[PDB]
RNA sequence: UAAGGGCAGACGGUGGAUGCCUAGGCUCUCGGAGGCGAAGAAGGACGUGAUAAGCUGCGAAAAGCUGCGGGAAUCGGCACA
RNA sequence: GCGGGGAACUGAAACAUCUCAUUACCCGUAGGAGAAGAAAACAAGUGAUUCCCUCAGUAGUGGCGAGCGAACGGGGAU
RNA sequence: ACUGGAAAGUAUGGCCGAAGAGCAUGAAAGCUGCGUAUCCGACAUAUCCCUGAGUAGCGCGGGACACGAAUCCUGUGUGAAUGGCGGGGCCCAUCCCGUAAGGCUAAAUACUCCCGAGAGACCGAUAGUGAACCAGUACCGUGAGGGAAAGGUGAAAAGAACCUCGAACAGAGGAGUGCAAUAGACCCUGAACCCGUCUGCCUACAAGCGGUAGGAGCGCCAGGUGUGACUGCGUGCCUUUUGCAUAAUGAACCUACGAGUUACUGUUUGUGGCAAGGUUAAUUGUUGACAAGGAGCCGAAGCGAAAGCGAGUCUUAAAAGGGCGCAGUCACGAGCAGUAGACGCGAAACCAAGUGAUCU
RNA sequence: UGACCGAUGGAGUGAGGGCAUGGGUGCUAAGGUCCAUGUCCGAGAGGAGAAGAAUCCGGACCACCGGCUAAGGUCCCGAAA
RNA sequence: AUAUCGGUAGGGGAGCAUUCCAGCGACGUAGAAGGGAAAAGGGCGACUUUUUCUGGAGUUUCUGGAAAAGCAAA
């Protein structure tokens, strides 16, 4: 192709809806609103959370909890995904193939079974038992 | 950019007011006036195209009744006695021979008085 | 402009894994005693929206 | 590919050069190309347009007529559509026509658009020439020997080289532009693409996978 | 018999639509500059021409006065002199 | 630009806290810009002001209603 | 050379190009004029030991801070210290940070009455500024104030000597100019509603939305066209309604004008690019384009109010006894939503600053 | 049959009315009023009943100067004894 | 092949015209746009072609792009 037959994949454009331009559109006379009421004149909008007068359910439930300001929060890393990084180096914790400067936990989802040196944020209990009957060892800081 | 229709706007206009020709006073030629005219007899074609059959059947029916009560026999008589016989020439022939071909009538109808 | 979050709402709703929305149980009496002691189902247990019910609480904290 | 390349005066000088078969030899992406020149349209234009609403007209908001009692229409002020020399509804208004395209389609779309010219076999390669002055007759020369003429050309050059710029400046329908610079619009634009020698180097090392 | 009337065509009238046109608007970009005035401002009044001045310019030295630099045949502002 | 006064219609499906809004408007007074600016600071190491992108519709605040709404940190201009 | 009133048009054939931007010229010009690319040019005139007291702090009433009672401010009443004091969201202790009650300071930031150079998938005379022209004019009002309409002969005025009718150019018919006067001053083009004349056909025994479907005769230019004796059927249209010929609403007619738009943020979907990754924002370089910018955002683990544990987790003394859990991302187009006047016209009113006692 | 059910995008409606049946109310009145079960008008043209929103017959893709029927009819207006 | 194709509110699909833009093709004083008359055409339609008179200088096809993108009633 060149400059003068583009053309855009089959699909990919729509042509706009068009409302109040006659009766062979069917998109004329009321344009689509009905005929009469409060959701059928200009600056019609929708009061958020509003039912009609009835109690709205935001304000008939409770309020529940608390956040904690100073929550730290791991990056869930599996053994699965450690075998495949091992897989194409020993010593883990490079994280430059991932995280972006944040803490790291070992979680126990598939099998190790290979001598690793892992270097962890921290572990989970099974992981430190599966690291050891692989043979390898556990770096926690 | 500002796209005003004038022309095709007014050709519009000027199709339709070529057909509305002919009619009685403002409805000849004022716009309004000669759209609203127009379209009524649109819906008065449609009805017209249906009716035109009966009409047209109801004239077939009324000659051939005449070139029988010639003959001497009643329409629904030899109508019975041609259904009896088998014979498929439809009203608008047999309207046809009555009035133009009254020897094929009366062959058609001594067929049948048997 | 970003729209905004209702605060009610944000107080009173949270999300799960699944995108389901779950919510606290209000008593229909909140003064135990003359209720009987199976008012451990508005009372331990969080429930979830009902998918009727959706999509306002989801316009309430934005469609998340 | 392959491509011979011909000297200033549109001889065949024997050295063959090779180009990127990653980006002069791929399957062209349709879409990708008309996203990418419908974005380098919708950059170039400048949209200052502007008509009047209603709270921005001359006239004052005092009601016309009293509400009641006159027998004709109801009105407000004299700054309403309705009335002659009133207010535009739903006019222009001053828009940025910008859009985003990511740099990955970008690159694709280029690709393609060069192995389309590829393909069709419009990209021819010439010699490196420099001018002591600037001679528009000297350059229609080259293109009249490069048999690029008769058509819109695209010359692809590797660097500023000025002398060369002014020579071709005066000329209907050639274009110039530098191997860094190269977009799809302006190589889709041209019926024919003149590369030079270092210019296949530069757009080979540059815009390579 | 058409007093008059109806329909169509042709040709006119009125009216000023449409098409084409315009430096009069609109929105901006870049670079400057960001004040005038008691040494009398902004804005006005009254005058000023060969022939009445409606604009423009000018101020009783009044469509204007002087010097230096540029330039070379017309000029004596505009509303069909 | 800075400063002195300062509404109401409206929204909350009524309305008084709240909102509209430290808006409209009135008044005073600069400059080519003005204001701010060099820690009795933020924080839980950074290092004067100003402006842009994020943080973030987050922390908070609120007839905890309608709504309002940061800062620290990071990336820049200087 | 051709066409033409007139070539810049067409067709040959040449030439310049650091100049093929443009405007004008009797139609559309690189080579007719002014210009353009490029180079050159200014007599002046401008511009470039000591350490901040009615202080810190405090009581009462208020205000600004995102905050509707920690920080900062103060009307009223009080009132120290010289390592001390202040802050870290009520209050105490430890710790950390800083050194109030004196002042000045460029840059990056906001705006356009004005001057200069440019631009537009902006308007083209009911549009675009209210104002293309005599425009804040005419007109209206005591006043504050409100506020229009109105462009186009022709390339060139060559803007019609003279004749005829007529009291007169009032107007016209000629002559003449001109490519054209049915371009003649209101002058390009010259539509509709509305108003006439001529020609053809019909029409003075006939009765309802005025048409529609049949169908003689007459009349024109070779199968088309005008009219139409006579026959059948037929209570306009819009809106609003359970339901309208309705005696419910609405319009004199024509031409022109007139009402779901745009921005941002979500969400769904059609089509695409990358893909366990995806994508840059402000901004920065080289010349709108290329290149750089990874800050940030989403995804990649969940459960629990939370500490926390983790393909588990929560509840429990303990239990599966129960609850919740065991391919994305970035765009382009489209639908919908919210915030902005948000599809258009229409109140009665509320508030602020002014103008009016020439009437009464 | 095919559209029943899930999940998602977009709605409109939330003034109904007549007839038949079972009832309440009223006066075993109302073209009354309030419910239930069907149906039609609403949103539905065509045929018969002189002319009638919902009574009887019957659900219109378009054309035809073809044929058969439904309700109801066959002396004339008006098709057929 | 069979079936289906009455429709208000309303949902969905596919297109015509208008103004301007890019690319590619064209037309015009041997007569453009506009105005009058006539003729033909389109699964269907919005509309499109052709001839002639007036007019006397601009217009248009195809593909894609963007909207001041269509009136009978306020
Ligand atoms: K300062
Ligand atoms: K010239
Ligand atoms: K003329
Ligand atoms: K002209
Ligand atoms: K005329
Ligand atoms: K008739
Ligand atoms: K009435
Ligand atoms: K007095
Ligand atoms: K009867
Ligand atoms: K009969
Ligand atoms: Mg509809
Ligand atoms: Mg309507
Ligand atoms: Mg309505
Ligand atoms: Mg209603
Ligand atoms: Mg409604
Ligand atoms: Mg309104
Ligand atoms: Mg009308
Ligand atoms: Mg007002
Ligand atoms: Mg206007
Ligand atoms: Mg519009
Ligand atoms: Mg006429
Ligand atoms: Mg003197
Ligand atoms: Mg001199
Ligand atoms: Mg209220
Ligand atoms: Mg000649
Ligand atoms: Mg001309
Ligand atoms: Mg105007
Ligand atoms: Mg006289
Ligand atoms: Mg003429
Ligand atoms: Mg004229
Ligand atoms: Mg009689
Ligand atoms: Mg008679
Ligand atoms: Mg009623
Ligand atoms: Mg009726
Ligand atoms: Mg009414
Ligand atoms: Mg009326
Ligand atoms: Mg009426
Ligand atoms: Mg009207
Ligand atoms: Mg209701
Ligand atoms: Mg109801
Ligand atoms: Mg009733
Ligand atoms: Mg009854
Ligand atoms: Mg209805
Ligand atoms: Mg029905
Ligand atoms: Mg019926
Ligand atoms: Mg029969
Ligand atoms: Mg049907
Ligand atoms: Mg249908
Ligand atoms: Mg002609
Ligand atoms: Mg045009
Ligand atoms: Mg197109
Ligand atoms: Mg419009
Ligand atoms: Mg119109
Ligand atoms: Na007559
Ligand atoms: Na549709």
């Amino acid at each position: 192709m060149n400059l003068s037959s583009l053309k855009p994949a089959e699909g990919a454009v729509k042509s706009r809806k068009r409302i109040g331009r006659g009766p062979g559109s069917g998109l004329g006379g009321t344009s689509t609103r009905g005929h009469k009421g409060a959701k059928s004149r200009s600056g019609y909008s929708k009061k958020i959370g509003f039912e009609g007068g009835q109690m709205p359910i935001q304000r008939r439930l409770p309020k529940f909890g608390f956040k904690n300001i100073n929550r730290v929060e791991y990056k869930p890393i599996n053994l699965s995904v450690l075998q495949t990084l091992s897989e194409a180096s020993v010593e883990d914790l490079i994280a430059a193939g991932v995280s972006r400067n944040s803490l790291v936990k070992i979680l126990a989802n598939g099998t190790v079974t290979t001598a690793l040196t892992v270097e962890a944020h921290a572990f989970s209990k099974t992981a430190e038992e599966a690291i050891v009957r692989a043979g390898g060892s556990v770096v926690k800081l | 950019p500002r796209s005003v229709n004038h022309v095709a706007s007014r050709a519009k206009r000027k199709r339709i007011l070529k057909l509305t020709r002919g009619y009685f006073g403002a409805r000849k030629n004022v716009w309004t006036v000669a759209k609203n005219t127009w379209e009524k007899g649109l819906t008065y074609a449609y009805r017209d195209r249906k009716s035109k059959k009966r009409n047209f059947r109801a004239l077939w029916i009324q000659r051939i009744n005449a070139a029988a009560r010639l003959e001497g026999m009643s329409y629904s008589r030899l109508m019975g006695a041609l259904h009896a016989n088998g014979i498929e020439i439809n009203r608008k022939v047999l309207a046809d021979l009555a009035m133009n071909h009254p020897e094929a009538f009366r062959a058609i109808v001594a067929k049948v008085k048997n | 402009p970003k729209l905004k979050t209702n605060s009610g709402a944000k107080k009173r709703f949270a999300l799960t894994g699944t995108g389901k929305i779950k919510r606290k149980h209000a008593f229909k009496s909140h003064i135990l005693t003359k209720k009987t002691k199976k008012q451990k189902r508005n009372l331990t247990y969080f429930s979830t929206v009902h998918k009727v019910d959706e999509n306002a609480v989801k316009q309430l904290l934005c469609l998340r | 590919m392959e491509l011979s390349v011909y000297n200033i005066k549109g001889e065949d000088t024997g050295k063959k050069v090779v180009l990127d078969d990653s980006i002069f030899a791929i399957e062209p992406n349709d879409h990708a190309i008309y996203l990418d020149v419908k974005q380098y349209m919708a950059n170039q234009r400048q949209g200052t347009h502007k008509a009047k609403e209603r709270s921005e007209l001359s006239g004052s908001t005092r009601k016309l007529i009293r509400q009641k009692g006159s027998g004709g229409a109801r009105r407000g002020d004299i700054n309403s559509p309705l009335l002659s020399g009133g207010a535009r509804v739903f006019g222009p208004r001053p828009r940025n026509y910008s859009f985003k395209l990511n740099k990955k389609l970008k690159a694709l779309a280029r690709r393609s658009a060069l192995s389309y010219k590829a393909k069709n076999n419009e990209i021819i390669v010439v010699e490196d020439f420099n001018f002591d002055a600037p001679k528009t007759k000297a350059f229609k020369a080259i293109s009249a020997a490069l048999k690029v003429g008769e058509k819109k050309v695209l010359y692809v050059l590797p660097e500023v080289n000025k002398n060369v710029y002014l020579s071709a400046r005066n000329l209907p329908n050639t274009n110039l532009i530098l191997a860094n610079l190269i977009n799809t619009y302006t190589v889709l634009a041209s019926k024919n693409l003149v590369l030079t020698e270092r210019s296949v180097a530069v757009v080979n090392e540059l815009f390579k996978a």
